């Protein structure tokens, strides 16, 4: 089908299917025409939609066919498409003939009439009038040379030059006065070409060329038009040098004309020579020298459409393949931009493809093999490859080369200035171009700075617009004062250096940092001397800004006044909006960018009467495919992306949004992945191109801005393509934030008035402390000097302080409510608010640091403040609280003394209150009242998860959902949680996400919020998403791309310090909205209290030992202290210690004690020593560490239990086992050896027969491993050199305890799906069967980190929801239903049986992980998957010791007889075995 | 390992060789107005930053060499580049000839830091007025084209002329017999390859390189007169690799000489 | 395998590569042009060995550029001399050859302005009507 009429071959399968299905729906074919045509965006038809009357371009310029094509006469799609194309070509040729004749009438004229010239320009198209001017000038020069052929004769060639001059004159008068934008572009293109023609004619005159065949004329690009030619297509021929090309005659619409500098002329010559020689050209050179645009201009001047691909790192092939075969069939040119950026394999593949196509092209000097198809390559096809420094080896002989080393900016500026109508353009260009060189060199380097050629063109266009506006203003003034109106008189008396300075300032000053502003002025003084500019204030806009700031409670100022800098920044933003369609507000978070543009939009709406609508889109949180749109790989259906959806909505003008002012704010970080597509929108073309090919024209009212905090990762291309406004942090001074908080407090009530009066009184009270250079400002300055666990942001501290003051006001309101008889009087109110404020600075500015810096801040504030403070000699004000009576009461009184139940010792739920517990409970209460998300940051353990959980369960209406974020966390996790616990409902405001349970605040606790990995551009997707819903109060549903407002949803996070391995620091923009509380390890006193309570509750089983509760706890704490002091994390990655170890200690002691009815003190010391060895000693690596541990526990035992016997309580064989005795009472090593030897014999008889020698290490290992299996959710991280017997002992213990061993058979093709299915089978085999499984894992079985992520989720939850879904999940539901029916539990709903399944797995399933002792590998494993180090217990098998080797040797070489009586004992025996008998026998010597 | 010991030896030797510290220039409003002071302050800041980075990296290498510090990824890469003899990428912030090894780079860095220290001392002793009369080697500077632009800006600002209307004239004279005019700036270290310059006149010679004693750059108003047939335009490359084009000088060839011969023989001025 | 250094060897290789029939065409002067081209090509290539001095960088003045120059000479001589056995040396399109081999061929790889100046100097020295005299010097003061 596509073979005939290959022009629609350009589109892919999707558009072919659409055009076949909707062939009768011609109104739905406009997208295909937009795709394949260059300028034609639609076809003009009649009301019947049955005859193709003409074509129309994206600008609005249309061409009417001389003989319209009737679709009814040719129902076939291809036939009438071919007829339309042929008609457009013939009509373009006829219009070219008409305009050439008209301009020839205009040609050879002493003077031209402006009205007739403007009428001629309006009649025809911009491309057509430019082509007609070129043809007329070429014919005139050829006639002059034919006359000159005689030689040594008079030169009417001068007249031809003069002719151009005179018409140039009228053009210089046409653009001065106001014109429609389309005619303005026509005049600009005509002026550019006329200037080029004048320059080349001057060169010819200087050269005194007198022959038409002289090469100096033949090099110049010549056009020849032959009316006599029968074929209209061949009427126009473009000949330059020896190369000849037939004009494309395809409608370009209106394109940006390229000024023809000498470099561009050289490019034209080289590429035309290459195309004549039937091989492409490569214009290599640095970025931004016009290589791509030079290629596009050459293509357009030949009447051809160039498809300029982008060769970014993320490059598509199938789209490239289809687009390239489409160009090959069409014959339109194709340009490659930055070929070198492609991947080496990608580069090789594309190079092979273009090699095949180029070979086909040279063979034509015809079909070629493309995508396993035959593609007819038209002779007119050409290929260009721009490179940045070489060509691939397979292409070096197939492509000519050309050097775009440096563009001609000096002539570019001059020609474009004459295009805008500037007089003295030469001086202005010679000033502006070196000025931009200075700006690019002398100004300090910044990410957002840009002084390239595109910046120059934008500045000059803005200067032309400014000059036109000033001309109009002077004209209106002349109309109002007098009547003498003369445009030439206004232009002559108009300063032009001042206009250029004003345009340069309006375009560049906003992007300049505070230090670079004076330098620019100096640069101007160096380039434009003696001439100064003065910015024109917008008084009406200033009044509207003042009113809007009053309405929004923002501080407004002028000049040096408070808020003046912000107001100037808003005005600069307005100017950039006026002179650009693409904006970028760069600056550190907290500079007021969001509020700046919001206030500007509101003021513009209230001033101009045009109501403004803002769409805020986060690009990083959403997926790029969902951002721009998805094309199905098979069904080929196009679903518009979020940006595409809103742009199409705006274009559709359904509710008058074209009348409105639409502002699309890309709030979020920018990286060169998505914005690459936006590069086609940010340019002067202003169109969005989709992968399906459908291009949407950007309406004038739409503005694209990127509210991005840093530009360290954005490419220079986007930096150059949009205006920049820099928002330094000094723009938003602290006084402004204080004023905003105070105004909001005084104006809006806290509940949604009595408490409004309370808020006003409180604001009056704290007004002295919030003044400039007040208590709060100095305290904040000092707090910035301290060190904090996370990065300090001023707005974070200020927001936390404001929230805590709001809680103070709420407490006052509650006190007044509960005391109707006596509402709190003014004096008590001042006392309470002052004291609470001091406490608020203390817990807000230093709430994320260690206790030492908290005390330092306390001392500083005590020194600097005047508020009454506690008189404690050493207790800081932090341990003090502010009572509702306005008094400093200790937190200790708030701490109760509870006695836990004996069976509840070390239980997961129980929390023993203490100082840190109550303080953090109060802080959590406050930050939960305002629903402000907060982050509990602290070392592993440290009582962070439980402290938060206790507070949340204490709160009645706030349900909790935990979400264990991993290094692979994605926003789909949050979406799944939302659809699991909440629901979307249609409300008058819009669609709203709310919890299914009414009147409940769902708290999405995130266990590891900084764990998720950041992209290569320093962005964490989940963090950006969370920030998006936190600050915008909602997100975007991608299923229908709709704004969802969050209701009754709040977030709380917890995380280890970012300094810890595997932890990424959070974004400052996110940290601004979340206060961070640093939950340090409980102190020795806190540990003493908490575990004295636990010990007292524990020892109630045995009253005769009760009196030892107080010292034992101390000992349990005491030893623990030096542990955390001795085996620091620096020595080994797993050398971490926490109160979790102490809790495990107490739980183990209780479990050992519960069986036994009575037990003496020596037995208790033995149990305590056994647990200390099993907790603080197996993790050790070096032998000396274990010796130190044993000696230290010995010393501690005597220090805290002096009246005890060391031989019995602390006997060296500390072996505890339940194998021999029914209870867990210590057993002698020999009897244990005998029993486990008998069990090993049974193991040999039943299971695999491998002889195992029983050295004493095996006893300890088989004891610890069995201990772990017996405890529920027993998970081990076995570490030891391979072959030491980790799997050997694991299988043995599993067999002894009845656990079935399950290892996964892993091979090279063992994919992630195979591991997932094995996990599903094991989960079925464990919970649905009530059958205990010992899961054998080795790091060899791990072929991907995803395995570790799934294991992490399993360990941290006892299950993974990801495995079991759909039909698999239904099968699981059936299985667990049968299992619960068998066991005796009747459950119906899926949730209860799923929870029962999770309980069965957590009590049955046992996963072990065997690994070799790679310390660096250990650290990477810990960082990648925290669960293997969070709750998994790990042992150090290491290598067999000398004793172990001796025993192995003897037992294995027992059969052989090395019994040699002739052996004599040497004087020196090289002993290496520690316990070698004093006389070595021969066998002993051999084993040694 | 012996490689560790010899790397310790060479790191200690370089730490002895490189000067200790560099002093930033003192900011002043009048100094800020002066463009030469701005350029030299930028150069001083860049040189001080690079010197501190290199000194700290060498100290870290020495500490690792004693064993007191472990080789982090950056330190490990630096050690690998040192042992292989390749120039570390972190050290190279200014333009450097491709084939230059580490030792030559350290020597060049030491010379540049010495020049910067002398420049800072002279500026501190006087001010911008004394800063104008400092003979500065173009090769020693990190960005010499910035220096050329700075001299152009200074001449334009002193005489209230526009930048685009100024043109450069080179007067090659001995350091002792030199005149320091208002628009004249001294430059040392330029070497002419392919010719000899006597009395500001070029003569073809077979010598590989003739050292120019002192080149005076003078910015003068555009006379708008065509250059004579004896005027030749010679590039000024930064190094012998001829990859950096700083600017172009104009000389007067002697009589009986042919400018085409000057073009063919590759006569050029080199900063170093 | 390497090409033997030497202007003589380079010219011999160039002459062997080109078919004998092409160099002997209707204009008897054509061969002369080809010889000059060969010499020029040799000179250019032989200045590559002295990369810092003869040029600024090692350009790829390969056989493709020589073939392009030969094709350009062929086309322009056929156009100027339309089947004429003899053509005057002045009538040869010298300007076309110089411009095309200064900008399109041998000049596409030239990015430095001074290398382009040197190429223009070589072209204006060699390709001229004055070459068609027996007194023409392909080089001066060689030894
Ligand atoms: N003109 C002003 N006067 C007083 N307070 C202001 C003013 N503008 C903004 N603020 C306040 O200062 C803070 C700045 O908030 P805003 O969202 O504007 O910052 P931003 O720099 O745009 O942040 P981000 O990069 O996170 O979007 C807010 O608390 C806001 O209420
Ligand atoms: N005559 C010209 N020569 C070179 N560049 C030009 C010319 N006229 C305009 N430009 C501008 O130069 C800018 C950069 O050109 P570009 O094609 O991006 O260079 P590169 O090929 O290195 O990417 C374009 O924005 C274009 O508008
Ligand atoms: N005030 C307290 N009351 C009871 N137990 C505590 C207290 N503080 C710490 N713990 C113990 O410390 C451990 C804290 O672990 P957890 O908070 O779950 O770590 P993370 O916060 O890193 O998840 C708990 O096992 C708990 O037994
Ligand atoms: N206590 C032991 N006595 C004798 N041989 C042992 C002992 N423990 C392990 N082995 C040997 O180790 C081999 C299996 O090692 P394995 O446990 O797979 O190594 P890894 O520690 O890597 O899991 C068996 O062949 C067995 O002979």
């Amino acid at each position: 089908e596509r073979s005939s009429f290959p022009r629609f071959y350009f589109v892919g399968d999707e558009d072919l299917l659409e055009i076949i299905g909707n062939s009768k729906n011609v109104a739905k074919l406009q997208k295909h025409f937009k795709k394949m045509f260059a300028g034609v965006s639609s076809i003009i038809l009649n009301e019947d939609n049955s005859v193709v009357l003409g074509i129309s371009s994206r600008e609005g310029e249309e061409v009417m066919f001389k003989t319209p094509v009737s679709i009814t006469e040719h129902p076939k799609i291809n036939e009438w498409l071919t007829l339309v194309e042929k008609e457009m070509r013939v009509t373009l040729a006829k219009l070219l003939a008409e305009s050439v004749t008209e301009v020839e009438i205009f040609g050879k004229a002493t003077s031209i009439d402006p009205n007739t010239y403007i009428t001629w320009i309006d009649k025809y198209q911009a491309q057509l009038v430019v082509l007609s001017a070129q043809i007329a000038w070429s014919e005139n020069v050829e006639t002059a040379l034919s006359s000159m052929g005689g030689g040594g004769d008079a030169a009417p060639l001068h007249s031809v030059l003069s002719n151009v001059e005179v018409t140039l004159n009228v053009l210089a008068d046409s653009v001065l006065m106001e014109q429609p934008p389309l005619r303005r572009r026509k005049l600009e293109h005509l002026i550019t070409e006329l200037v080029h023609q004048r320059d080349v004619t001057r060169s010819l005159i200087k050269s005194k060329i007198d022959n038409a065949k002289s090469f100096e004329w033949l090099s110049q690009m010549r056009f020849y038009f032959d009316p006599k030619q029968t074929d209209v297509l061949q009427q126009l021929s473009i000949q330059m040098a020896n190369a000849k090309f037939n004009y494309g005659f395809e409608y370009l619409g209106v394109q940006d004309k390229l000024v023809q500098t000498p470099l561009t002329d050289r490019c034209y010559l080289t590429m035309t020579q290459a195309l004549e020689a039937r091989l492409g050209g490569s214009p290599f050179g640095p970025a931004g020298t016009g290589k791509t645009e030079s290629v596009k201009a050459l293509g357009h001047q030949l009447g051809r459409f160039v498809l300029v691909f982008n060769c970014d790192e993320t490059f598509d092939f199938q789209a490239m393949g289809r687009i390239f075969v489409g160009l090959c069939q069409v014959g339109a040119w194709g340009c490659f931009d930055e070929f070198n950026r492609l991947e080496e394999r990608m580069l090789s593949a594309v190079s092979q493809q273009v090699q095949c196509i180029q070979e086909a092209l040279r063979e034509h000097s015809i079909t070629c093999e493309l995508l396993n198809k035959q593609v007819k390559v038209s002779p007119d096809m050409a290929i260009f490859i721009t490179m940045n420094p070489n060509l691939p080896d397979n292409l070096k002989k197939l492509f000519r080369s050309l050097a775009m080393t440096k563009p001609d900016r000096q002539l570019i500026a001059q020609v474009m200035l004459y295009s805008q109508g500037f007089r003295t353009a030469e001086v202005l260009a010679n000033k502006i171009v070196p000025f931009f060189k200075l700006c690019d060199e002398q100004l300090s380097s910044q990410s957002h700075y840009d002084f390239g050629l595109r910046a120059l063109k934008s500045v000059l266009v803005s200067a032309g617009n400014v000059k036109r506006e000033r001309i109009q203003k002077i004209k209106r003034e002349k109309e109002e004062r007098g009547e003498a109106v003369d445009e030439g008189e206004i232009a002559e008396n108009l300063p032009e250096q001042e206009i250029l300075i004003q345009s340069v300032c309006e375009t560049m000053v906003p992007k300049l940092v505070a230090e670079d502003i004076p330098l620019l002025f100096s640069l101007l003084s160096d380039v434009f001397p003696g001439v100064q500019y003065h910015r024109g204030e917008m008084t009406a806009l200033r009044e509207e800004l003042k009113k809007v700031c009053q309405e929004m409670y923002l501080t407004y100022g002028d000049g040096e006044e408070v808020g003046g800098m912000w107001v100037e920044k808003v005005l600069q933003l307005y100017q950039i909006t006026q002179i650009n369609h693409g904006l970028m507000m760069v600056g550190p978070s907290g500079s007021g960018k969001s509020m700046a543009w919001r206030v500007l939009l509101k003021a513009l709406e209230r001033l101009e009467g045009v109501e403004g609508v803002a769409h805020i889109i986060d690009p990083k949180a959403i997926s790029k495919d969902h951002l721009y749109g998805t094309l199905d790989p098979n069904t080929r259906e196009w679903t518009d992306g979020l940006f595409t959806h809103v742009l199409r909505k705006i274009i559709d003008s359904v509710r008058g949004e074209l009348q409105k002012r639409q502002w699309i704010v890309f709030d979020g970080d920018v990286d060169p992945e998505w914005v690459e597509n936006l590069n086609s929108v940010l340019d002067d073309n202003k169109l969005l191109t989709l992968p399906n090919g459908e291009r949407l024209s950007l309406p004038p009212n739409v503005r694209i801005m990127f509210e991005v905090q840093d530009l360290k990762y954005a490419t220079l291309a986007t930096v150059s393509r949009c205006g920049m406004v820099w928002f330094s942090e000094d723009v938003l001074s602290t006084d402004m934030i204080f004023n905003n908080f105070l105004a909001r407090l005084r104006s809006i009530p806290l509940d949604e008035s009595p408490m409004l009066q309370i808020q006003r009184d409180a604001a009056t009270i704290m007004q002295p402390y919030f003044t400039s250079n007040g208590l709060v400002t100095k305290a904040l300055e000092h707090a910035f000097q301290l060190e904090h666990i996370m990065d300090l942001t001023r707005l974070r501290c200020l927001g936390s302080l404001f929230s805590m003051l709001h809680q103070a006001c709420r407490n006052v309101a509650q006190y007044n409510a509960n005391h109707p008889d006596f509402p709190m009087q003014i004096e008590q109110l001042e006392r309470y608010i002052q004291r609470y404020l001091v406490y608020a600075i203390l817990w807000s500015l230093s709430g994320d640091s260690r206790l030492k810096m908290r005390a330092e801040l306390g001392e500083y504030i005590r020194r600097i403040t005047t508020v009454p403070l506690p008189t404690a000699p050493n207790i800081p004000i932090i341990d003090y609280e502010v009572s509702i009576s306005g008094e400093w009461s200790p937190w200790q009184a708030k701490v109760p003394q509870i006695e836990v139940e004996t069976h509840k010792v070390a239980a997961p739920d129980v929390v023993v209150p203490t100082l840190d517990t109550v303080r953090h409970e109060a802080l959590l209460y406050t930050w939960l009242a305002e629903h402000k998300p907060l982050v509990l940051c602290g070392p592993p353990g440290s009582g962070k998860t439980m402290t938060l959980f206790s507070a949340l369960r204490a709160l009645p209406d706030m349900e909790v959902v935990g979400l264990n974020f991993s290094s692979a966390t994605t926003p789909e996790l949050l979406l799944k949680t939302f659809d699991h616990y909440c629901e979307y409902r249609r409300t008058p405001n819009g669609v709203v996400l709310a919890p299914v349970q009414l009147g409940k605040w769902l708290v999405l606790f995130c266990d590891e919020i900084n764990l998720p990995d950041m992209d290569k551009y320093g962005t964490q997707r989940v963090i950006s998403f969370i920030r998006q819903m936190v600050e915008h109060g909602g997100f975007y549903r991608t299923s229908d791309q709709t704004w969802v407002k969050l209701e009754r949803i709040q977030f709380v996070g917890a995380c280890n310090p970012p300094t810890d391995p595997g932890r990424k620091p959070l974004s400052h923009r996110f940290l601004r909205h979340v206060p961070v509380v640093y939950v340090d390890y409980p102190g020795p006193a806190s540990l003493t209290q908490i575990y004295g309570t636990f010990n007292r509750a524990m020892l109630r089983l045995i009253p005769s030992l009760r009196t030892y509760a107080e010292p034992l706890t101390a000992a349990m704490v005491e030893f623990y202290t030096m542990s955390q002091e001795r085996f620091t994390q620096d020595t080994q990655p797993h050398y971490i210690y926490s109160p979790r170890e102490m809790t495990r200690w107490v739980r183990g002691i209780f479990e050992a004690l519960r069986p036994l009815e009575t037990l003496p003190v020596e037995g208790l010391i033995r149990i305590w020593a056994h647990e200390a060895l099993r907790l603080f000693q197996d993790r050790l690596v070096e032998d000396e560490e274990r010796r130190w541990t044993d000696e230290n526990i010995d010393t501690v035992a005597l220090k805290h239990f002096p009246n005890i016997d060391r031989e019995k309580a602390m006997s060296r064989p500390i072996l505890y086992s339940n194998w021999l005795s029914k209870d867990y009472i210590p057993v002698d090593q020999e009897e244990l050896r005998d029993y486990v030897k008998a069990r090993l014999k049974v193991f040999y008889e039943e299971e695999l027969d491998v002889p195992l020698v029983l050295f004493n290490e095996v006893l300890d290992h088989v004891l610890r491993i069995d201990r772990i299996f017996r405890q529920p959710q027993g998970h081990l991280l076995l570490i030891g050199v391979s072959g030491a017997g980790k799997t050997t002992l694991s299988r043995f213990v599993a067999w002894m305890n009845g656990l079935s061993v399950y290892q996964i058979k892993v091979h090279r093709k063992y994919t992630g799906e195979d591991f997932d299915e094995d996990l599903r089978t094991v989960l079925r085999r464990s919970g649905c069967k009530n059958e205990k499984i010992a899961f054998i894992m080795d790091e060899s079985n791990v072929l991907d980190s995803g395995f570790l992520e799934r294991m992490n989720t399993l360990l941290a939850n006892g299950e993974v929801p990801g495995l079991f879904e759909g039909d698999e999940y239904a099968t699981l539901m059936t299985q667990c239903k049968e299992g619960a029916q068998k066991e005796g539990l009747m459950l119906d709903s899926h949730e209860e049986l799923y929870k029962w399944f999770t309980s069965q797995v957590i009590r049955n399933l046992h996963v072990v992980f065997t690994m070799n002792p790679s310390s660096e590998g250990l650290k990477d494993r810990a960082a990648t998957s925290p669960a293997l180090f969070n709750r998994c217990v790990l042992n150090w098998f290491g290598d067999w010791s000398t004793e172990a080797l001796y025993q192995v040797g003897k037992e294995f070489t027992s059969k052989m007889d090395l019994e040699k009586p002739n052996y004599i004992v040497p004087d020196y025996m090289p002993v290496v075995y520690d316990k070698l008998p004093q006389p070595p026998s021969h066998r002993e010597a051999i084993v040694n | 390992p012996a490689w560790m010991r010899t790397l310790h030896t060479t790191a200690s030797n370089w730490l002895h060789l490189i000067p200790q510290t560099l002093s930033h220039l003192k900011r002043t409003v009048e100094n800020i107005k002066d463009p030469l002071f701005r350029f030299f302050e930028r150069e001083v800041k860049m040189g001080a930053k690079l010197l501190q980075d290199v000194r700290q990296d060498l100290a870290d290498v020495v500490q690792v060499c004693e064993g007191k510090k472990k080789q982090t990824n950056y330190l490990r890469t630096l050690i690998n580049e040192l042992v292989k003899g390749i120039l570390p990428r972190s050290w190279s912030h200014y333009t450097v000839p491709a084939g230059m090894t580490v030792i030559q780079w350290v020597s060049d860095f030491s010379e540049r830091i010495k020049q910067l220290q002398n420049i800072s001392l002279a500026a501190a002793s006087g001010g911008a007025k004394e800063l104008k009369n400092i003979h500065v080697c173009l090769g020693g500077l990190f960005v010499p084209e910035a220096y050329i632009t700075a001299t152009r800006q200074y001449v334009a600002q002193a005489n209230s002329w526009s930048l685009e209307e100024l043109c450069l004239e080179v007067n090659v004279t001995t350091s002792q017999g030199a005149t320091l005019d208002a628009c004249s700036f001294g430059v040392t270290g330029l070497k002419l390859q392919g010719a000899t310059c006597n009395n500001n006149k070029l003569s073809l010679s077979n010598a590989i390189s003739t050292a120019l004693p002192l080149t005076q750059l003078r910015w003068v108003k555009q006379t708008n007169t065509e250059k004579k047939a004896s005027v030749v335009t010679l590039p000024v490359y930064l190094n012998f690799t001829r990859a950096d084009l700083i600017f172009t000088v104009d000389f007067e060839i002697a009589t009986k000489e042919d400018p085409r011969s000057f073009y063919e023989r590759g006569v050029a001025v080199l900063c170093t | 395998f390497e090409p033997p250094p030497g202007v003589k060897a380079n010219m011999l290789r160039t002459f062997s590569s080109i078919p004998v029939s092409r160099i002997c065409k209707s204009p008897n002067e054509r061969a002369r042009l080809y010889f000059l081209l060969a010499w020029f090509h040799a000179i250019i290539q032989e200045r590559l060995r002295y990369a810092p001095l003869g040029w600024s960088k090692k350009y790829e003045f390969g056989e493709s550029d020589l073939r392009s120059a030969c094709d350009t000479v062929d086309t322009w001589l056929d156009d100027t001399a339309k089947g004429r056995q003899n053509i005057s040396p002045d009538k040869i399109p010298w300007s076309a050859l110089k411009t095309l081999m200064a900008q399109s061929i041998y000049g596409g790889r030239v990015d430095n302005e001074f290398d382009q100046r040197l190429l223009n100097t070589f072209l204006e020295r060699l390709f001229t009507t004055r070459s068609f005299d027996s007194e023409f010097k392909l080089a001066c003061k060689v030894d």
